[PDB]
RNA sequence: UAUUAAUCUAGAGUGUGGUAGGGAGUUUUGGAAUUUCAUGUGGAGCGGUGAAAUGCGUAGAUAUAUGAAGGAACACCAGUGGCGAAGGCGAAAACUUAGGCCAUUACUGACGCUUAGGCUUGAAAGUGUGGGGAGCAAAUAGGAUUAGAUACCCUAGUAGUCCACACCGUAAACGAUAGAUACUAGCUGUCGGGGCGAUCCCCUCGGUAGUGAAGUUAACACAUUAAGUAUCUCGCCUGG
RNA sequence: CAAGGAUAGCACCGGUGAUUGGAGUUAAGUCGUAACAAGGUACCCCUACGAGAACGUGGGGGUGGAUCA
């Protein structure tokens, strides 16, 4: 299931987007796969970069369980 | 060339010693000036960068340069002052087209359809309507121009035929 | 009418023209285009009138611009070509020529082989008769 | 990044060179230029220096066919085959 | 044709515009915490296996939480994903920049093609050079067990794994499938790009995949990304 | 003048020589079965060491292993 590109702006920083990127998010530090959100490979970069940078500068549990 | 630069800043500083900070921030900054002290509030860190479990949030939006953002980073990192750096440039994906990047007004009518505001049902994104049939749909085709045409006639139709009388 | 599928210079004519020939042969297909030059203008008009080959239309752009040859093969009505093995012989790496008196005939006596010589280019039979040899383009049966 | 248009424009002297060899030799040695400079600024991008190479010997089959063609390439010669 | 005298683009490509890869490197930090030290409490166990034991614990443990330090490597995202020349690329963030995907009668007018020789790079062990070394395991060493453990068990454990330099330059670097080049039923997937339009569906081209036609390997099977078709060049090949 | 005769330095090639690696060969020699099932430990490739030895362990490269949708 595509997510990014619908309800994104194809230019995702943390700011002003930070709620879709949280959709694949839990305060567990893990990430939604394809397998529930089929999101495509510049989707998951997106996801997946944004998502552990704010983990990165301290916006959502690094590591943290 | 443009840069989204956000600082956090130390703990619960009071707002205008966190502005006087930030001030030095762009004093030793070297990129292009133009960027003002925005407040984004102060935000709860997910862990202490350092020791402080609440950071000063701002934001600086202005263009970018080549070789003017590296030291620009790792000065403001050695700068405890502030306690994070990051950067954004103008390239991460998207478009910088006049036919795709006003596709995001087709974007907001996604956003629009998202929700049913009436009976009517025009929700779940890949929901295919077939509306357009158009586009390109040209991988150029070479035109054909005569010059000589060798006993025009060419072989057509070959249907599965064999022994035609059997009575 | 419109030619499609244009092929540029892959190393040579006859390699081009027989890569062709042999995907045409695997898949049952009708007509393919290559490049065009006065020898494959003549080759092509003598397997026209030898039966081994149909017809063939040669086209341009304006000029040496563009100039590619469309050809299709002989098929009876049940998708069984006429060309049942074609060999080129000219090629790049290998220059190869025959004198008049030095050409077989293919098959079994009944194949005919291109022949360009000194002053045309002709068919095997009248290339032994004509007393003038040159280069081969093609074996064809 | 690619450093293009400038410098096909500077070796654009007409509208009948957009492609021409003075463009793309040009552009070969602006590369090696600038594939040097970011070497040197990046030393284990092996990916820059085997393009440095595959540049170098095409500029090298480049400036031999404009020498083969025009005479006057090496008379003027701001772009020898030394490299 | 080898040569010469010119031109035309379509091969090398280049231009324009749109144009993406965990590409490389450079520069930063952040954490799961590993280990150690102090704050402490705890009051006889921890530990390891197929089985125990070895080993660790009563200068106060098991374990626990804070603070501080040093090293290592980055949970998920990770893809019938893309890119990088293979080697490979995944905690994020920036920069230089190779290169890429889409369509260009657009420009030189064959400038082309490869490659023996030649140029560069090249997992890694392990070598010494300077640091810390967090952890552990080659070697080594005890208890098992064994017909015996320096094999499978563990504890102690160095080279090394870490980084800077060279050299080692070999790999299952093998797709045991060379590079450049053009073509061959489809079908069902994906990614990227171009157009379009609530999304989307759709078309275009590649990339990334497959069953299978044809074609091709004895055979196993490949099969539009061939081991199919063909040109130039090279490397490898005749019994154990 | 000369066939030729020479010096000390060197250079090329051959055989030999206390002592000796390696190969094929005796249906009938020593240990354990490493390994061929995922073959008694899954295989290994490059490399360090050691072990009678099959081999065993390190750091990387892979499945030329099964399981399994």
């Amino acid at each position: 299931y595509c997510r990014f590109c619908a309800i994104g702006q194809l230019r995702i920083d943390l700011i002003d987007d930070l709620e879709a990127l949280k959709r694949f998010l839990s305060p567990y530090a893990k990430i939604n796969p394809r397998r529930i959100t089929g999101n495509c490979q510049m989707h998951q970069r997106h996801v997946a970069k944004a998502l552990k940078r704010a983990r990165y500068l301290a916006l959502v549990p690094f590591v943290k369980d | 060339m443009q840069y989204n630069i956000i600082l956090l800043v130390d703990g619960s500083l009071s707002l205008e010693q966190a502005n006087q900070v930030n001030e030095k921030q762009q004093q030793t900054l070297t990129n292009v000036e133009g960027l003002q002290t925005e407040y984004l509030g102060l935000k709860e860190l997910a862990y202490p960068i350092k020791k402080q479990l609440s950071a000063h949030y701002y934001r600086w939006k202005f263009s970018g340069d080549n070789q003017s953002t590296k030291d620009f980073k790792r000065t403001a990192n050695i700068n405890k002052q502030v306690l994070r750096e990051l950067i954004i440039n103008l390239e991460r994906e998207y478009g910088y087209l006049a036919s795709i990047n006003p596709k995001k007004q087709q974007l907001a009518l996604q956003k629009r359809a998202k929700y049913d505001e009436i009976i009517a049902r025009e929700n779940n994104p890949e929901n295919p309507d077939v509306p357009v049939t158009s586009g390109l749909a040209s991988t150029q085709p070479r035109l054909s121009r005569t010059e000589k045409a060798q006993k025009p006639k060419e072989e057509l139709w070959d249907v599965v035929q064999k022994m035609g009388n059997f009575d | 009418i419109t030619t499609t599928k244009p092929i540029k210079a892959h190393f040579d004519p006859v390699a081009d023209l027989l890569t062709k020939i042999n995907n045409a042969r695997k898949a049952k297909l009708m007509t393919v285009t290559t490049i065009a030059s006065k020898l494959k203008i003549a080759i092509l008009e003598i397997l026209v009138k030898e039966g081994y080959l149909a017809n063939f239309q040669v086209l341009e752009n304006k000029s040496k611009t563009k100039r590619i040859v469309t050809f299709n093969l002989k098929y009876t009505q049940r998708r069984i070509p006429s060309i049942n093995g074609v060999k080129q012989i000219s090629k790049p790496g290998l220059r190869i020529y025959r004198p008049f008196e030095k050409l077989p005939l293919v098959l079994n006596g009944l194949g005919i082989a291109i022949i360009s010589t000194s002053d045309g280019v002709m068919t095997d039979k009248v290339a032994r008769l004509k007393k003038i040899g040159g280069e081969i383009l093609a074996y064809v049966w | 990044q690619i450093d293009k248009n400038g410098i096909i424009k500077s070796a654009q002297l007409h509208d009948k060179d957009v492609g021409s060899i003075q463009v793309q030799v040009s552009l070969l040695t602006s590369q090696i230029k600038q594939l040097t400079d970011h070497l040197l600024a990046n030393k284990k991008d092996f990916i820059s220096k085997r393009g440095l190479y595959a540049k170098v010997s095409k500029r090298k089959r480049l400036l031999k066919y404009l020498k083969h063609n025009d005479l006057e390439a090496y008379r003027n010669l701001v772009k020898t085959l030394n490299l």
